[PDB]
């Protein structure tokens, strides 16, 4: 089945479906429509995943998600970890929607934040991000103008939830995915 | 002078194919591209920056140039490139999977180099 790679513009998703599928670096520039191809998955039986790039684009990224999501398998949430104290909000924001669209699923996906952009020296770590993720979606739950988040009575965290939630770091500039190809390969 | 200082074919996924940035270097940008070919060269030109859609194959081509009344000659320099590229690339762009233009090897810059060399003539 299907993996679905979402996240903010420049997060990298499109360099990361690269990286995955050939190793290699290339040049890219913002996307307007989605990409999908077969991953061939690290394990012994090689199960085969069909990897699909989704366009961050505010304009885009929902009405794109909503085509997708009953076709996903997981979902990967990419963050650029460099620029993450500056985005915060917009990325617990997109997230939100990610989360209650996966759980309103008949079959809801395994989902992954891959902390992007480790690379860079400023990057937040994966705990860190996670840690102001709950921080940021424990207000989004009250002020958000019914499926609903964790318990209304404590403070929200990942753990919560009824999904599969995991945390990892990656670098698409060789790279550094051999967390995220364990990953995919773990859930194929 | 030249009739187009910069140019990008990359489809609408997000993947550059292929770029020109004069026969000097491989492009770095039309910001770059602005300081060689304008501020080096030398009110002064600016670069115009506009692209071009196919979208039954999912591509996009941006050209950035200088003198907006030569926009007639860019733009048959677009089409051409667009007909050329579609046709000797046809096989790696129909497909649906990515892999097909990730395993591609897009070398057009001789077919593009004689497409400006030829387009350069039409306009004199
Ligand atoms: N240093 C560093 N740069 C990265 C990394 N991942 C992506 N980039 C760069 O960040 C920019 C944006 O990456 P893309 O993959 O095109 O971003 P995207 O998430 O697909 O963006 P949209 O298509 O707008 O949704 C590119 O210049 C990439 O080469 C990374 O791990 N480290
Ligand atoms: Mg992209």
């Amino acid at each position: 089945r299907a993996v679905l790679f979402v996240g903010l513009c420049d997060s990298g998703k499109t360099l990361l479906f690269v990286r995955l599928l050939t190793g290699q670096y290339r040049d890219t520039q913002t996307s307007i429509t989605d990409s999908s191809a077969i991953y061939k998955v690290n394990n012994n039986r090689g199960n085969s995943l069909t990897l699909i790039d989704l366009p961050g684009h505010e304009s885009l990224r929902f009405q794109l998600l909503d085509r997708f999501k009953s076709s996903a398998r997981a979902v990967v949430f990419v963050v650029d970890s460099a620029a993450f104290q500056r985005e915060v909000k917009d990325v617990a924001e997109f997230l939100y929607q990610v989360l209650i669209d996966s759980m309103a699923l008949k079959n809801s996906p395994s989902l992954l934040i891959a902390c992007n952009k480790q690379d860079i020296a400023m990057a937040k770590s994966a705990k860190l991000i996670q840690q102001q993720l709950e921080k940021e979606l424990n207000t989004l739950r009250v002020t958000r103008s019914p499926a609903q988040l964790g318990k209304k009575g404590k403070e929200f965290e990942f753990s919560q939830l009824p999904l599969k939630v995991e945390f990892l770091e990656c670098s698409a500039k060789s790279a550094d995915i051999q967390d995220l190809e364990k990953w995919l390969a773990k859930i194929a | 002078h030249s009739m187009v200082d910069f140019f990008t074919i990359f489809s609408k996924g997000g993947l550059v194919l292929w770029c020109f940035q004069g026969v000097s270097d491989s492009c770095t940008g039309p910001v770059n591209a602005l300081i060689r070919s304008v501020l080096l060269q030398e009110t002064h030109e600016a670069l115009t920056l506009k692209y071009k859609l196919d979208n039954q194959f999912e591509l996009v081509f941006v050209v950035g140039f200088q003198k907006i009344l030569t926009l007639t000659y860019v733009d048959k320099l677009i089409d051409d490139v667009h007909r050329l590229f579609r046709d000797k690339y046809r096989t790696e762009i129909q497909q649906q999977s990515a892999l097909s233009l990730l395993n591609g090897t897009f070398d057009f810059q001789n077919d593009f180099l004689r497409l400006l060399r030829e387009a350069e003539e039409s306009s004199k």
